[PDB]
């Protein structure tokens, strides 16, 4: 039950990093 | 320009597909593990 | 400006929280697996 | 077989995010 | 023991990507 | 400049090392799980 609760933990970080990337691509396009 | 920016935003489509898959597997796995 | 840049750096706080959780679960899981 | 198919799923996202990061570092160096 | 050694592998990549993102957000704020 | 940009691109070397490791473990794990 721990290995799968950590698949979720990792999934949650990846998903946050994706959103954070999108805000970063946004800054770059905002400076063009 | 707004071609490349197409390619990149719609790879970032593909990744948000991969993160789909992973959410669906996470749900299947929880349920399936509760049953064992 | 240095409001948005607040919001973003302190989401990047939240993610470094998520990567907390995952480090703690990784440790619990190792120990717990050694015991089985 | 599902927990390992999701290690792969996560591995695939991480790997795509890496490539996407590289294109983002590329934009930044392209504006210097 | 392999599935958990790879939870760690993924955790390590995610954590490196986070730091790499932070250096990227740094470049953007450094060009404003 | 093209020192820092060295450090960062060749960390991004290290991460593409970590993502090596994970691909290799994914393969070992598949095979190993098929055998159990």
């Amino acid at each position: 039950s721990g290995i799968v609760q950590q698949q979720n933990n990792l999934l949650r970080a990846i998903e946050a990093q994706q959103h954070l990337l999108q805000l970063t691509v946004w800054g770059i396009k905002q400076l063009q | 320009w707004e071609x490349w920016d197409x390619a990149i935003a719609e790879y970032a489509x593909r990744i948000e597909x991969l993160i789909x898959a992973a959410q669906e597997q996470q749900e299947k796995n929880e349920a399936a593990l509760r049953e064992l």
